[PDB]
DNA sequence: CAGGCACGTGTCAGATATATACATCCGAT
DNA sequence: ATCGGATGTATATATCTGACACGTGCCTGGAGACTAGGGAGTAATCCCCTTGGCGGTTAAAACGCGGGGGACAGCGCGTACGTGCGTTTAAGCGGTGCTAGAGCTGTCTACGACCAATTGAGCGGCCTCGGCACCGGGATTCTCGAT
DNA sequence: ATCGAGAATCCCGGTGCCGAGGCCGCTCAATTGGTCGTAGACAGCTCTAGCACCGCTTAAACGCACGTACGCGCTGTCCCCCGCGTTTTAACCGCCAAGGGGATTACTCCCTAGTCT
């Protein structure tokens, strides 16, 4: 898999701030939006990753992302 | 032609997007940039779904309120539009620099 | 012997004092637990949960619903500033986000 | 297996407060995930209470401290009242 | 007479208390305020001089950061001088609001 | 005990805002940092003294303010 | 006869047993988790500690005070994000002035 | 009490052996000895109950470092740590 | 059983005061 | 650019001084042996849940074309904030007393751990009709080019 | 400062869907009833440090004068992002099939808690 970063399309990062309350977005915000993505989806499955590894399994759960979202002060509601 | 003027549009996506509780990403793109993002850590991983619905959840979230932060950042600065300059404020100021 | 009479319904609760007394004990935070502690924190749980659902219940009717969802989770936590302020750090699956609209972004 | 969990409790309490209302499955699974999330809130700040004063129990007092480090302004209020009442109407049976 | 020109001597003290480790507050006012905030929560209360201690250097400190992020918020608006709107919005941002 | 919130003079929040770096001031920064002063040792010391009634203490020791300080994530280093 | 000098280190073994059998963390504890603990504690300690050297000599000094301790932390890339939410008594700020503010 | 001063010292001794440590700036240091010892332990006191174990082991502690210790930290600080167990059993 | 914690003690790294050299700012020029 | 005057920084030397690092004694926390039992490693198995592929619909994304409104640069003004000087206030800093209360010991007693019956409440399986999603059309309200 | 054409939005009714709630069977975990070790509640004593007071000294705060430079309002350019129409295109739904491994139960063995020195 690659370049898989451009699937977050521009209409989608539109979306998104028009839910945040954005009014009129730069032609810039597309790509810095897809690297900060980027990071804070690797900083997540990092440690979903760790979490999954050290239980002797080859499946991540729901519950080791919920986890590793509870780790970084996250604590998604929901799942698990 | 009937067209309407450009603050119109904007502020009815707002209220759309901001009425509902849809998910604004597509699943099957997101999908495969996390198992992309998943190969660097361990190669041959088998994800649940309700991990990579997890996954979209928290990371919209995030990035709602990173656009939120981003949206006032912008504000304060005598400006509407919003630029990378503002979501670089935001997150340094937030602590993530 | 007697008849067996919960201990929840000793203390006028409706949540377990039985199952919080085992997690609590099961669950490693101290070498003894006190017979009152289950009791107190079945309490303190009832009172919150009840808390929430009174104003979950308020925005269902408000959305002419009579079901509960996500969403009128999320409203009563957000409308309310002290149950804001217990779960600011919590993310709502499905429960989208509050209506407000900037003030300058409004149209002259 | 044998999974456990409050949603048998949650209903009661919906029933209660609001007679003529349901919940989905959706929305009881998050009153699931705030119970268990508090319960290990209050229950690690009365660890770590009792650890502070080098005791070895955990006590009525120490869940109350807990709930009024944790909970803000009326909502602990509210709270410690809630459970000093069960405990005198469980200690008198 | 000489006068230094505005900004230069507000450009030093910066390189002073940058490099100086002292306090920059007021020992006894502190104190002060310290009894007269705690009063409200138990009267009759007594302080050990290390917790005033402790409590001026915590406070201190979040003064400094508070103050990091004001000049931060003030330069993203193109100005120099730090306004109370700059505070509010780094409070905002920073979850304190 | 009255109005000694006004011991943290106008030059100690001067130099405070040295420290951090900061040029120029207006002036009701020398009142917006009184006042989130204020909420932010009101904050730190009602736990401070929560702790100090639970361990059945008349003395606020420096290790409750510490405890206090850890729970609201700024942990504090050299008092124990 | 020491755990600590039969494993190589020098912080103590039995102590950081004692801590974790208190400690109400588990049940039970293995025999390698305090060495590995220990081994990791020492670790950075010594990081903290080379740091601080090197921070202290570039002051012509010969003692560490929380200063270079300050200093020594928040100049390092790893140990800064390790611990970016610690306030040090006594340790000060950073000197850094934005470019802006200069002539 | 118990404290970390003799610990901290050796190993500063052996990290620079010429450089000393005041009082106040030690004390940071056993202040830093305690957060962290709680963090792992803390971290791994979770791992157990999150795989319904009961016992502490060295995968526990090991994980616990990967998960709270940044990158290239955390690697020789795993290195440090299999070192010592390997050397610890062997003798 | 021995190492690590109270307790006591010599002593030198560091703070302070004073004189001297100097990198830097500012008004004309 | 530039050149001298004048402040505020570095640097060297004398001069104390009080924490720092090192002996010294001692006792309690760490070590070595031995024993027993339950936690966990290992084998084997079932099914279920993840992955891979294919086919058809169509809503969503990509692209192009105005064009108007917002970002940005430049100008001018006035007023609020620095910089300096004289005056006043109170913060350290040194002593004294003085007693409330944190801290350490000694009983002993109620309280929580623990084990053997006992049984009812919560969980898994399985309906079923009613709340809610969807569509189709009409009435209502907001917007924008025109006076 | 209004006015009507046009487009977006709310409402009212009708229809169908699937899951929320209720019922039934059945375990196993909560309940009772006892014993017994010990955690801490209480009484008592000690020293110590936190509080209060007083006097002196001088560093810092305060108030004022004054200049100036920077924050703010205004105006002009222009460029770039938004609205809208046309053309792909790949997400999505439905269906099928295969096998990898995630939970389960049995068996055993040896690692760690406990006690003594």
């Amino acid at each position: 898999l690659r370049d898989n970063i451009q699937g977050i399309t521009k209409p989608a990062i539109r979306r998104l701030a028009r839910r945040g309350g954005v009014k009129r977005i730069s032609g810039l915000i597309y790509e810095e939006t897809r690297g900060v993505l980027k990071v804070f989806l690797e900083n997540v499955i990092r440690d979903a990753v760790t979490y999954t590894e050290h239980a002797k399994r080859k499946t991540v759960t729901a519950m080791d992302v919920v986890y590793a979202l509870k780790r970084q002060g996250r604590t998604l509601y929901g799942f698990g | 032609p009937h067209r309407y003027r450009p603050g119109t549009v904007a502020l009815r996506e707002i209220r759309r997007y901001q009425k509902s509780t849809e998910l604004l990403i597509r699943k099957l793109p997101f999908q495969r940039l996390v198992r992309e993002i998943a190969q660097d850590f361990k190669t041959d991983l088998r994800f649940q779904s309700s991990a990579v619905m997890a996954l979209q959840e928290a990371s919209e979230a995030y990035l709602v309120g990173l656009f939120e932060d981003t949206n006032l950042a912008a504000i304060h600065a005598k400006r509407v539009t919003i630029m990378p300059k503002d979501i670089q404020l935001a997150r340094r100021i937030r602590g993530e620099r | 012997r007697a008849k067996a009479k919960t201990r929840s319904s000793r203390a006028g609760l409706q949540f377990p004092v039985g199952r919080v007394h085992r997690l609590l004990r099961k669950g490693n935070y101290a070498e003894r637990v006190g017979a009152g502690a289950p009791v107190y924190l079945a309490a303190v749980l009832e009172y919150l949960t009840a808390e929430i659902l009174e104003l979950a219940g308020n925005a269902a009717r408000d959305n002419k619903k009579t079901r509960i969802i996500p969403r009128h989770l999320q409203l009563a936590i957000r409308n309310d500033e002290e149950l804001n302020k217990l779960l600011g750090k919590v993310t709502i699956a499905q429960g989208g986000v509050l209506p407000n609209i900037q003030a300058v972004l409004l149209p002259k | 297996s044998r999974k456990e969990s409050y949603s048998v409790y949650v209903y009661k309490v919906l029933k209660q407060v609001h007679p003529d209302t349901g919940i989905s499955s959706k929305a009881m699974g998050i009153m699931n995930s705030f119970v268990n999330d508090i319960f290990e809130r209050i229950a690690g700040e009365a660890s770590r209470l009792a650890h502070y004063n080098k005791r070895s129990t955990i006590t009525s007092r120490e869940i109350q401290t807990a709930v009024r480090l944790l909970l803000p302004g009326e909502l602990a209020k509210h709270a410690v009242s809630e459970g000093t009442k069960a405990v005198t109407k469980y200690t008198s049976s």
